[PDB]
């Protein structure tokens, strides 16, 4: 019985691991296009090291994407619970540009947002970058938020205002920590939304803020080399150790 | 005059739960509210305070109008009946949470707060979570939350129901020594009538909404002034009387059960009306009559005993076909003949001690 | 009550400024003409509209959807056990575990698409590996087939489901089940009367943000299974940047979000 | 002062561009773009963002000079410029080299894998029409492409530019999707090195670079022809600073530079000057450079005016079937 | 013997909760638990049924081993404390989950669900979900729901609190009912003391896990075995006392409160021993003495009087600096004589009334 739970979450793991081994091994062979075997080198991290144009689009990206996650969190959370207990006129037009929001086709959005940034005056970079990014990654931290806001128990929210609660600290201590899954899932989630988009950015952006998707996805024309790989592995390395620094350091 | 309450009216859905309602609570007063289980006693509570609003009426606090303030901004405090719990602070978290919000320094949280904590016996449970507690732990950790803080008004709703009465004892004393050095006023919701009886100055009792009737802790149990408050306080026997001659003017003949006797009238009587007589089942008494003529008193047979602690519950039958509930003192270990079952039994009253309605 | 209305104010003007405003150009747009060297001019037609009535489009959306909800539906199916099951290890290692399954999803997609196929070829690690050691005479072919888009719309897409449904699996309340456990219950009884009807929130939440995200990706799809079958985000995509028909793609967007939403009811 | 450059992501060298920086003080920030249609949209919608020098391709370098969004070059002050085929310089896309220079070029041409098909047994476009090879073709996904095959196969020139012949291209594609097994989103060599597919279309190039990693895929020429392009150096009519730009160009001409630039990735040259420093077997080996008179009378991609709407909307018509 | 309990231990977080225990349960019984709130009662009962497994020691139902068969399989049923009540059913759902997970037959579900809220007096609210209801009417879907399977074992944890005291009379009655028509093991946790012996066949009372004393209603309050059985089920006043010589068998003289007197003692005492006397505040009789000799009889004033509904409470101080206890009927009241002040009188009791304890 726990023979089989095991195996069922080893599966899911192996399958979404098993080919980030391959890319890390990758990373040393000496083909261009790994599918053998051909000896072990490290010219690719050496060339990496020397690039000077690709660590800037990794730092770039980087930094898009912790802000963005942090307002879109901030933002949605806040949204979520004004449309849950605030009442004002109008919710379904609010929920409503949500939703068409998460069902752009995503080109459209990168020429009507274009149009409008030059209309506003607006200087293409990272303020465009960071208010397109900002706005979907929306509707994902709002639709969590809900799921986990439905349900609640009003009996504390009423102790509270009992005891003399505004609406800031009652917010605060009573349902930040009893709804903080869903505001860390909210976080993640914005965070992998900002790091994959080739389409908005390219047009939202101007000449020199670069970022990381860009240069992957233009490198098809002349086949992608295992420096990419070498870059993938080094973000793996950090992302693992600043956990396994947070866990152990307090919690 | 701290609070009053005129024409408050409140309907849920469409239901009247409370039609009309004019209540006044003074400074320095012990009021209890007792009622048929459903008819409303904490939505009075919950409209007294910041929660739910009113429909139609007034709310006054020091002459003040406050029927549109919110919560959090009413000096009043409150203890639930579902034990409104934090459930991811500890309990010194949960004490202190009323004294923070109130910007108090951080010199006093601790003495204030370990005050309260010795004082429902709860001093050593200080970093312990609410889901390791017990019942009667976290009603005291309830009652501790609501009196660190030093409100005006104080409103309780079965504050003391989960505990032993040894317990019990301690905490009603601690509460009256509060109401007593401090001067805050207490609405005390509960449904043990001596403990409301011994308790308090003040008692409500309500039916629908409807005040029913209110006095000093005394009349409710020596003088009632309906039907419905002599069969709810406590057991009560009633007796069916017509009256038959006006003698004097606080005497008048009766025939009752089928008796002619003399009770004490103090209105109007005309002979041909039907009146009520109570009786308690602690002011009868019983007499052994084993010669076959009988004269003055009421023939009955013994039934069952209960024996329900330091008295004895006793039911007689009369040859009418009614209960009369005979009530006296257990003593075991004396041998004067203090039970015996399936007999013939006499039963009278002390004249003067009835108590007579219309 | 400031702070209510501040907030209340700030959502409301960002959604206006960075959501109305572009939407009502495009609605705009739908209802003009195209022009080169200016990409639309100011003559007033229906036939953006009109237009969308051959069998083409009504096809392709068909199509787009039955491999929406099928990636849906694998993806739930996958996922509510995983998350039972981790909702019942010790309360210590919970995060950690949440975390390594989100930290493979913080590299780019098209290398870990580009693994993916390395792994499942014909000429891959897995058919090397169960060729030396016997069995599979034969490679065994997988790529280039519907499954493929399946399998690619999984991996990229599994997390949106598993974080919504284990947040509210984590707040179910004890008593009940202990209750429900006592008036002489079973799991499968549990599970239909009790769990499901607590946990429903989760559930649409999941199927939304894996439904409608599922539209607009038609490149992993086109990488992983040919190019055989068309998807709506190639009409849109050619409508814009290959015959430079502005309005035509205005209409065939408005037309798609309207129909999506009238679905849901 | 500094220098915008518009270009694919490795397509010049890292490095290379450091020596540009440290003979001459001029910096370049480099700015990267998918595909030619969104540098286009880009290009055409976003006015007031300036760019220096740009690499359209074939198709594009065309419709960008009768739409004014393309600068004349000045060819006096490009002392480099004889070192440069003749062959590939005068083309009709580009009247005399008035507004593109010529950077990078190839081919399109029937590649098999030697070790399952042999590689005489197919010798011409028509016989990827043969019953035989069912569910095992890999073509190129881009309409212009597959249309040009069509119609090479039929005896009609690429940009024909008369519904009638696209009819019949249209007709003659439909027969041929019972033998396609994929159409091909990525890098031409990425199919073959997985064997998911062993004949069909590939670029020499990357059949080059293939060979080079152990996989024996061989390119055979089509009697119909092969399917020329090339890549090229324009200025984008709106350019702060010019000079730059036309020095820029001067340095990628230089023999040293395009030999190294041919060397880190295998596609052609077209410096004439450069292809003899190479190595002997790369010079020689006849798919990657082929003889004079196929270069000279060869195909080449040039613009079509209104009818590339009807080729993009056959090809939606003929996926969907 | 339907439930036998041998060795059951168990530890919360590495602390001892129930060190041992030995418990037999046998049919057709009412056992009820008392104990001073946090002793492990619910514990006790959680063990019983299948939640909360044992740490060690062993379980029989009738002669089969449960200690490690699961709940779903253990035909006992649960009143809980905390309601824990479906929010997404109805009443009538929640009452008809237990017949329907047994597989019933759909004829017979609507008439078995109207009986039980018939007896509980909710038949209009059939249709309401819990949240719109009070806290009487959940218990009352409470019992209902446990009630209506049949049930061999039932156990009840604190399931008449909520309610006034003619409605839980009624249900007292209705449970007993029950219990004789059927046949159902009982086994009722609550606090309330005269119900608990009025009600009950066994009483077992509990201190940290300990099970302190195992008689009938009558044993508990007559003869207590220990001085903490003697502190919990009452109010009692104890007094030292030293035995002087042993009379005739069942009869030693003593000094207690320096007054020589007799005592009823029938063990074996050496003199120079000191023992406690223990009487019940109704087993004094108080004197007043308006002489300035005083003989036969302890001297004290009394200091207050507490109105406690049918009786009078009364706290009188001996000149040895101790308070003791002093109860009688109050309405008494409408007498002549009978009411007074602080003044001198004496406490004699009646001989051969008093408990002894070493
Ligand atoms: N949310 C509600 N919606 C509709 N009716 C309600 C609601 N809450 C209470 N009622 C009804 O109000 C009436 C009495 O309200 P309330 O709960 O205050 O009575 P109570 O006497 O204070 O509680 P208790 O029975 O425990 O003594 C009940 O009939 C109850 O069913
Ligand atoms: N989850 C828990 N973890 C650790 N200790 C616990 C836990 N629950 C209860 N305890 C301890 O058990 C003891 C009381 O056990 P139990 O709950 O069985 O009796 P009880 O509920 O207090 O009886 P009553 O309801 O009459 O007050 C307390 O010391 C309490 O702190
Ligand atoms: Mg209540
Ligand atoms: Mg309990």
């Amino acid at each position: 019985g726990r023979l089989l739970r095991g195996g069922f979450m080893t599966a899911i793991y192996a399958y979404l691991y098993i080919p980030i081994i391959i890319l890390i091994v990758n990373s040393f062979n000496s083909s261009r296009f790994g599918i053998n075997w051909q000896g072990f080198t490290t010219k690719w991290y050496s060339l990496l090291m020397n690039n000077d144009s690709l660590l800037q689009a990794a730092q770039h990206s980087l930094t898009m994407a912790v802000f963005s996650a942090t307002f879109a969190t901030l933002i949605g959370s806040l949204t979520a619970v004004a449309l849950y207990r605030y009442r004002f006129r109008g919710k379904p037009f609010v929920s409503g540009m949500l939703f068409v929001v998460m069902m752009s086709p995503d080109i459209v959005m990168a020429i009507s947002l274009l149009v409008l940034f030059m209309l506003l005056g607006i200087q293409l970079g990272f303020w465009s970058l960071l208010f397109s990014h900002i706005t979907f990654c929306l509707p994902f931290v709002v639709v969590t938020v809900y799921s986990r806001l439905k349900g609640f128990d009003v009996r504390m929210l009423e102790a509270a205002k009992d005891l003399g609660a505004s609406e800031f600290t009652i917010l605060r201590k009573i349902i930040l920590p009893l709804a903080m899954p869903a505001v860390a899932a909210g976080w993640v989630l914005s965070f992998t939304l900002s790091m994959d988009d080739v389409v908005v950015s390219s047009f939202v952006t101007g000449p020199s803020y670069e970022i990381l998707p860009l240069k992957i996805y233009s490198m098809v024309k002349v086949g992608v080399s295992p420096e990419v790989n070498a870059l993938a592995t080094i973000l793996l390395v950090l992302s693992l150790v600043m956990v396994i620094a947070s866990q152990l350091i307090a919690r | 005059p701290l609070v009053q309450l005129a024409g408050i009216r409140k309907c849920f859905d469409g239901k009247e739960v409370i039609p009309q309602l004019d209540l006044t609570i003074n400074n320095g007063e012990f009021l209890t509210l007792l009622g048929p289980s459903g008819c409303g006693k904490t939505t009075v509570l919950r409209l007294i305070a910041g929660l739910e609003t009113v429909d139609s009426g007034r709310i006054m606090l020091d002459n003040e109008d406050i029927t549109h303030v919110p919560a959090e901004n009413r000096y009043v405090n409150t203890v639930f009946q579902s034990y409104a719990l934090f459930p991811h602070m500890t309990v010194f978290e949960n004490v202190a949470f009323g004294l923070r919000m109130q910007k108090t320094p951080a010199a006093e949280i601790t003495p204030r707060v370990m005050e309260a904590l010795r004082m429902v016996q709860l001093e050593t449970f200080a970093q312990r979570k609410p889901h390791q507690l017990s019942g009667g732990q976290q009603q005291r950790v309830a009652i501790a939350r609501a009196v660190v803080n030093k409100p005006r008004l104080l409103l309780l709703d079965q504050s003391l129901s989960a505990l032993d009465y040894k317990l019990r004892k301690q905490m009603q004393n601690e509460l009256k020594a509060l109401q007593r050095k401090l001067g805050i006023t207490f609405v005390f919701v509960t449904h043990d009538q001596e403990e409301a009886l011994t308790m308090s100055d003040r008692i409500v009792v309500m039916r629908d909404g409807r005040i029913e009737q209110d006095g000093t802790p005394r009349e409710i149990y020596e003088e009632p002034k309906n039907l419905f408050v002599a069969g709810f306080i406590g057991e009560i026997n009633m007796f069916n009387a017509t009256v038959i001659e006006r003698l004097d003017e606080q005497r008048v003949r009766a025939n009752v059960e089928g008796r002619e006797c003399n009770i004490y009238v103090n209105f109007a009587v005309e002979p041909g009306q039907k009146l009520h007589v109570l009786l308690r089942p602690e002011d009868l008494r019983v007499e052994e009559i084993n010669d076959d003529n009988h004269a003055e008193g009421l023939i009955g047979y013994v039934r069952e005993r209960n024996y329900k602690g330091m008295t004895l519950e006793s039911v007689v039958e009369l040859e009418n076909g009614k209960m009369v509930m005979v009530s006296e003192f257990f003593n075991e270990d004396d041998p004067d003949f203090d039970h015996s079952l399936d007999q013939k039994m006499a039963i009278n009253w002390v004249e003067s001690w009835e108590v007579v309605l219309a | 009550t400031s702070f209510q209305n501040v907030v209340i104010v700030t959502i409301v003007g960002w959604l206006v400024l960075f959501v109305f405003l572009p939407n009502l150009m495009i609605i705009g747009t739908s209802f003009l003409t195209r022009d080169d060297a200016s990409f639309v001019k100011m003559v007033f037609t229906l036939d953006n509209y009109t237009r969308l009535l051959d069998p083409l489009y009504f096809e392709v959306l068909l199509h787009s959807l039955n491999m929406a909800l099928i990636a849906t539906l694998a993806c739930l199916v996958l996922g509510y056990p995983f998350a039972w099951f981790l909702a019942k290890l010790p309360h210590k290692v919970r995060p950690l575990l949440l975390f390594l399954l989100i930290v493979p999803f913080w590299t780019n997609s098209l290398i870990r698409i580009y693994g993916l196929k390395i792994f499942l070829s014909t000429k891959g690690y897995l058919n090397e590996f169960l060729l030396w050691l016997g069995v599979i005479d034969t490679p065994i072919r997988i790529m280039f087939t519907p499954s493929a888009v399946i399998i690619g719309l999984v991996y990229i897409l599994l997390p949106f489901m598993v974080m919504p449904l284990y947040s509210s699996i984590e707040k179910l309340d004890k008593p009940l089940l202990e209750a429900a456990r006592d008036l002489g219950a079973s799991k499968l009884q549990t599970f239909i009367r009790i769990i499901i009807p607590l946990t429903m929130p989760g559930i649409i939440a999941g199927c939304l943000l894996v439904m409608l995200p599922a539209m607009g990706l038609f490149y992993v799809s086109d990488l992983m299974g040919g190019a055989k079958n068309l998807l709506i985000g190639n009409v849109i995509k050619v409508q814009f940047l290959n015959i430079r028909d502005w309005p035509f793609g205005a209409a065939t967007s408005i037309t798609l979000t309207i129909v999506m939403g009238l679905m849901l009811l | 002062n500094t220098l915008y450059f518009y270009n694919w992501t490795e397509y010049v060298p890292p490095g290379l561009l450091e020596q540009f920086t440290k003979e001459t003080g001029i910096k370049v920030i480099y700015s990267t773009y998918e595909s030619n249609e969104t540098m286009y949209a880009k290009l055409k919608t976003y006015k007031d963002g300036a760019y220096d020098l740009v690499v359209p391709s074939t198709y594009y370098v065309d419709k960008m000079r009768k739409e004014g969004m393309i600068q004349k070059i000045d060819k006096s002050k490009l002392t480099n410029f004889s070192n440069l085929d003749p062959d590939m310089l005068n083309k009709p896309f580009d009247p005399n080299n008035d507004y593109s220079i010529p950077y990078i070029w190839g081919a399109t041409a029937i590649g098999v894998n030697g070790d399952a098909v042999d590689p005489k047994s197919v010798t011409s476009w028509a016989d990827l029409w043969k019953p035989e090879y069912k569910g095992s073709l890999l073509l190129t996904d881009d309409a212009r492409e597959v249309f040009q095959m069509a119609l090479r196969k039929l005896g009609y020139s690429g940009n024909t530019t008369d519904p009638k012949e696209i009819e019949a291209a249209y007709n003659e594609l439909k027969k041929l999707m019972p033998n396609v097994a994929a159409f091909n989103s990525d890098n031409p060599a990425n199919p073959y090195m997985e064997g998911e597919v062993n004949l069909g279309m590939i670029w020499n190039g990357s059949a080059f670079v293939a060979r080079q990693a152990g996989t024996p895929i061989d390119v055979v020429w089509p009697k119909e022809g092969g399917i020329f392009w090339m890549d090229s150096l324009a200025i984008p009519a709106n350019a702060k600073n010019k000079e730059g730009a036309l020095k820029l160009i001067n340095f990628l001409l230089r023999p040293d530079v395009a030999k190294q630039v041919a060397e880190t990735i295998g596609y052609p040259t077209p410096n004439l000057a450069a292809r003899k420093l190479l190595s002997p077997e790369v010079a020689n080996d006849k798919t990657l450079y082929p003889d004079a008179e196929t270069i000279k009378n060869g195909e080449w991609q040039n613009d079509v005016g209104a009818a590339s709407s009807i080729y993009e909307e056959y090809y939606q018509k003929l996926k969907a079937g």
